């Protein structure tokens, strides 16, 4: 019920760029978003490292099922909610908590999904640089509504309506009211 | 006056010591503030816990007792700072009240937000040194920063480990982390800023810094780091064979049970002086009791943890002295000429035998590092063989690991500032041919020249020494304030030089000395030899 | 004025050509004097014999024919001098009348009583060249010395060998020694001195000079030597497997019998033009037909011989240039930036494969000679990779052997003077980054700048080049006169005293526009190649 | 008989030193001298090289037998007139022709002793420095009469009598006449 942003025809994208001297590297991450769309394939939020590093975190809908795919350095680990129908046009909420190599996913009120990949896994997400909302550059444009991107205390959607210097709006992204 | 201050565990009373110089304000000293419960009996060889609150007012005006140690024993005489092993009789004055319950810390508060904190991790090895040797009061008044100097468990009582859960080890590291936690949750009462805690140290303490970066225990406790003359990847940084020396000590003391827990309990039942005054000699260029790679405090080999980027983007200020292996060439420091060609082929062979010992690459590596470290234009000089021996030891132990850690920290986009220290105070027994040795930057960082010679530092300081001390103290305090040695306080040839970062593509550094200049590559040939060719042999 | 001088075999008629320059006096050229019986029939593949007296007066005015060769074919371009390969069209003009009767020598007598003699042993490689290209008349008129340039059997006809007694080999060296014998027993008639015969040469010819020092055939024939940019211990100075290439040539020509004597007898029947034109490609940085260790002329391999002092105290004037491997880096001389890393490591790997080829020391050696030859302070220049590749080739092939042979000669108390050449004539097609390449000290020694540009040397020569040519010619002629480049004729070049190359302190002179007597030429890399590479 | 010299009690040494620039190296060595003495252990002619080089040539009377021992680089080669007695006080002329490893030693009219050692042999006598007559420094001083020490065209005794600038005399070496 926060600063809900409307995607329109064609596509759009929201970019949050950290200051070059204050790019944070976190051992644990928390990604929360409420959304409403009927797309069968989409990329909602994609978090990238700086230049060259292969560290990334992406939230995406594959075959209608929402899931988080992140690469922390060893292998690409994906935890996906597949035992439900979520792209039915209703307002859903998804919360993802990552602690080192362990991952936890929750959607609405359905029971949590835990992922514990085998072997010794790197734990540090190195030098986050940009938050990407919409997945325009990923190849799957988004057509729907998003609300409340809480990411380690940096609500990008909250500042998007405030015309912050670091926030960039490119495309047909629209804001209610 | 005695400005009592209230902490989360009670109230403490300090002092208002007045400094000798006329350009430094008064400094309030709280000496002996505890930060962890005394690990005397059944709590020995256990990680520290929070202290006990005291009713009323605690009285903190005297230097706290030192940790148990055997200064007059077979210390590792290479890794220690030169001023420590020269004035060893004066250094025993501070270690006079050695008691097991040594977990205390001393705060120096000067009198544009709240003041930053600078924690100092002392040490030359892991079996010696106490925080009372350094009066961090000149640095506090000059930089308007709070300076904290602690005491932590050393040697047998602080780093003994077996490998299993009977004694995991790294009790000194957990003591330092507990001190950082106490600072984080109790410094705002003293006027300090709990979000600008810079942690710095020289020598073995510096290694602790580079091991506190990789420990997930110290996540949000500090934000910056200043590691001078020390790394976590040298040969004497960690202990990869703790069980062997633990069993040797257990057999020497009088109990060696095949079950680790039984022997650990027996050791817990023995007096500290009895198991500290024993002599266990490690292999050359190694340590007996030190940090151990277990999985809790240090998850993996430090050389592997930083290659994979397992750190949380701490601003770093690394540094190297010109010649630190001054104790490598000591048997030949009292000769008219340098080392003979028959002896230059002997020290190098012993060096390779003690550091590599590989049956395969023992004759190809020895010949190539004999060829590289000899001045071919002066093949028969004599002195320029002692000089190259000193340069060899310095390059292998202190320069190459420092540059390696700088590159690994910079490749993951964390601001790294590299410095090289050249000037040194004209000591008494120091050879004329010698230069800035190991630990010869502490006098300048701690503002010794601004108060004159002490018992520990008896050189005579000129105006140039005072200028250099002011410059390096300004650099360090600027780093502790804003994370950039030039932003807050402009210099006042040091004025017009701008210190640049350390990018891996172009390794800019600063050549601190009487004639500073931002150079571009420090000993590129030998550093490349030690990092890129030797692994191929 | 055609002066007639009577030799030990007859009378020859010369000329009295006068030079274009004004200071230099006129010379007398006996171009075309023979020194051995021509090896046409059964004398082919045989050591030379003394000539036959001719009744009357023999005209010596025309430049004699060159020895059979084929420039427009498969030649080793790496070892050839730069001016020879660049101006190959003009160089091929001199070799036009190639005949098997090519044993002739040319004297240039100028106009204390006796004069010194300087023989020139030409040859960039062992397949090509002739003495007519080097008009040694300015050197004779300036330094007042008798310059003698000869022709000797080249390539297949003068160096073919089988190892056995069917063809011993080294017919070119035997021809050169016969020419030296003729000079020794006949130069007194022309005014020269039979006691001051210097021999000098550049390129592979200089190798001959060194191979003429260790041979007991040339015992008292000459007294000095000037070996520039040449050695007898480099990779391409001696042929170590001549039987293989001889058998390949026999198979290619048309007769390859299992018996060496029968094969040689069949070869003698072939024309001199048939076997020259066939190509026999040797391995890279090696030679096919050249001097062979046999026990007659060269007793053992030259590297061993100079270790155990098997030489007869000949004063030496050895030297090198700054960059001679200019043709090592040729495919990358027409690029915006220098050699890329993927190409630098490839060239180094090919270098090690072709020159060492040791299965054991393969990746230890390649890595260390990669690390040694790269400036780490400016690692990613690109352009400072061409310079290091050129320096690597120069150091391995020309500087390290020259320093090794200078030390070996100086260790047995025989004077050695080491020189390094830096200034080079500004050509047209030579890159700006390049420097004095192989054989770029030849215009200055022979006084080309004091006559002007010729077909072989198309640069112009300014006043600086004339001054340097005068200085270098003075040094060479002083060495010829007294064995010391300072004594007879005094000269930036007046305050410099050239000092002997002592093994303990490797003193040398740095010839150039700014000369200086330096102390150690590339001590690091020379010590690398002489004292570390053998340990891997 | 040439310019005879007499060695008195205690003996002496006469030395001819080549100039440092004109030290001769020679493949073939020739020696010839007449002498008269009755000694049994002595050294007469000593040829040395400059510093470092091991090349040398010795003429010595041992056990009443006169012989020559030379080191050219491989090993010492010695040839002696074993089948005769020479120290009978009469005038005996000894000559010695060297060619690399081959050596021919002749005395008076007795048949020439020839030596052709086997194996690879060095040949060059490198950088001869001084010629020594008397053998006092060697350890076996000589006392007798000598005449015409021929050495590769150098009449050493004749030029010594001529009082050259490169000849020195010490001890009891005296001229006849
Ligand atoms: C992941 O879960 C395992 C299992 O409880 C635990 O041992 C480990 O510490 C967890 N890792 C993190 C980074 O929380
Ligand atoms: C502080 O403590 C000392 C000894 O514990 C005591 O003598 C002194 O009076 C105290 N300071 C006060 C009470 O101000
Ligand atoms: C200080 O100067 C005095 C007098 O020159 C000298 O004796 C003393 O050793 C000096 N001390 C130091 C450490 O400079
Ligand atoms: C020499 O040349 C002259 C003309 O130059 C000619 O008349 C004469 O026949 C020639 N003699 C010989 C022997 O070649
Ligand atoms: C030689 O040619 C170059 C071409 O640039 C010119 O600079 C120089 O002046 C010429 N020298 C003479 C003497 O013509
Ligand atoms: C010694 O005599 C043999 C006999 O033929 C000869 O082959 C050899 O060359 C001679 N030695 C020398 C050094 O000439
Ligand atoms: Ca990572
Ligand atoms: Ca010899």
């Amino acid at each position: 019920a926060g600063t809900t942003y409307i995607f329109s025809k064609g596509g759009g994208q929201i970019t949050y760029k950290w200051p070059p001297n204050d790019r944070p590297s976190t051992r644990a991450d928390r990604l929360a978003i409420g959304f409403s769309t009927v797309q069968k394939e989409a990329v909602l939020v994609r978090v990238d490292s700086s230049s060259g590093l292969g560290d990334y975190l992406e939230l995406h809908i594959h075959q209608g099922k929402i899931g988080v795919k992140f690469n922390v350095g060893t292998d690409d680990i994906a935890i996906e909610e597949s035992n439900a129908i979520i792209n039915d046009g209703k307002y859903h909420v998804v919360r993802f908590t990552r602690s080192g190599g362990n991952a936890t996913l929750q959607v609405d009120s359905w029971p949590v999904i835990e992922r514990y990949p085998a072997g010794r896994q790197l734990t540090i997400f190195n030098s986050q640089a940009t938050i990407i909302i919409g997945g325009k550059e990923q190849g799957q444009p988004f057509q729907g509504q998003l609300s409340g991107l809480y990411y380690n205390g940096l609500k990008v959607l909250n500042m998007a309506a405030e015309n912050d210097a670091n926030i960039a709006i490119v495309g047909n992204v629209r804001l209610v009211g | 006056r005695f400005p009592v201050v209230n902490t989360a565990y009670g109230r403490v009373r300090g002092v208002r010591r007045e400094l000798n110089n006329e350009i430094l304000g008064p400094v309030v000293q709280f000496l002996g503030v505890p930060y962890a419960t005394p690990p005397l009996g059944a709590r020995r060889f256990q990680p520290p816990e929070a202290p006990a609150s005291w009713p009323g007012v605690r009285n903190a005006t005297t230097l706290p007792p030192a940790c148990p140690q055997n200064l007059h024993g077979a210390l590792p005489a290479i890794m220690l700072p030169v001023w420590f092993t020269d004035n060893l009789e004066a250094a025993a004055t501070y270690v006079q009240n050695q008691s097991e319950d040594c977990l205390y810390l001393n705060l120096y508060v000067p009198t544009s937000g709240k003041k930053p904190v600078m924690l100092f991790l002392h040490g030359g090895s892991y079996m010696e040194g106490t925080g009372n040797m350094f009066d961090g009061s000149v640095l506090a008044a000059y930089g308007n920063v709070i300076v904290v100097t602690l005491n932590y468990r050393l040697g047998v009582l602080g780093f003994l480990s077996t490998g299993d859960q009977a004694a995991k080890g790294n009790y000194g590291l957990l003591d330092q982390i507990q001190a950082l936690r106490w600072l984080s949750e109790n410094i705002a009462h003293f006027g300090g800023d709990p979000e600008r805690i810079t942690i710095f140290g020289s020598g073995a303490g510096a290694s602790c810094v580079n091991l506190l970066i990789l420990s997930h225990h110290s996540e949000g406790l500090f934000q910056k780091a200043i590691a001078q003359s020390g790394t976590a990847i040298s040969s004497w940084s960690v202990n990869y064979q703790p069980l062997k020396y633990t069993r040797l000590l257990a057999a020497k003391v009088g109990c060696d049970r095949e079950d680790s827990t039984e022997a650990v309990e027996c050791l817990r039942r023995k007096s500290s002086r009895e198991l500290v005054d024993q002599d266990v000699q490690p292999a050359r260029y190694h340590i007996a009791f030190g940090p151990v790679v277990d999985g809790d405090v240090v998850p993996d080999d430090p050389e592997i943890l930083m290659q994979q980027g397992e750190f949380l983007n701490y601003d770093m200020l690394i540094g190297v002295n010109q010649g630190e292996g001054l104790k490598f060439v000591e048997d030949s420091a009292e000769s008219e000429d340098g080392v003979s060609a028959s002896a230059f082929d002997f020290t190098v062979s012993n060096f390779v035998d003690n550091l590599y010992g590989y049956p395969e690459g023992k004759d190809v590596l020895r010949e190539t590092i004999k060829f590289m470290y000899t001045d071919w234009a002066d093949r028969d000089n004599g002195e320029m063989r002692r000089k190259t021996l000193l340069a060899l030891f310095t390059d292998h132990q202190w320069v190459a690991p420092a540059v390696a850690t700088a590159k690994l920290h910079a490749d993951y986009q964390s601001p790294v500032y590299f410095y090289t220290f050249y000037h040194h105070c004209q000591a008494e027994g120091r050879p004329e041919w010698a230069d800035a040795a190991h630990g010869d930057e502490l006098p300048y960082v701690f503002g010794v020249p601004m108060v004159g010679a002490t018992d520990l530092f008896p050189c005579n300081f000129s105006k140039n020494d005072v200028m250099l001390s002011a410059v390096v103290m300004t650099y360090w305090t600027n780093f502790a304030k804003t994370g950039d040695p030039n932003q807050p306080v402009p210099q006042d040839r040091f004025e017009e030089v701008v210190w640049s970062k350390f990018n891996s593509k172009e390794k800019q550094y600063l050549h601190i000395g009487l004639k500073p200049r931002v150079r571009d590559n420090y000993r590129a040939n030998k550093v490349a030899f030690w990092l890129e060719l030797v692994p191929h042999l």
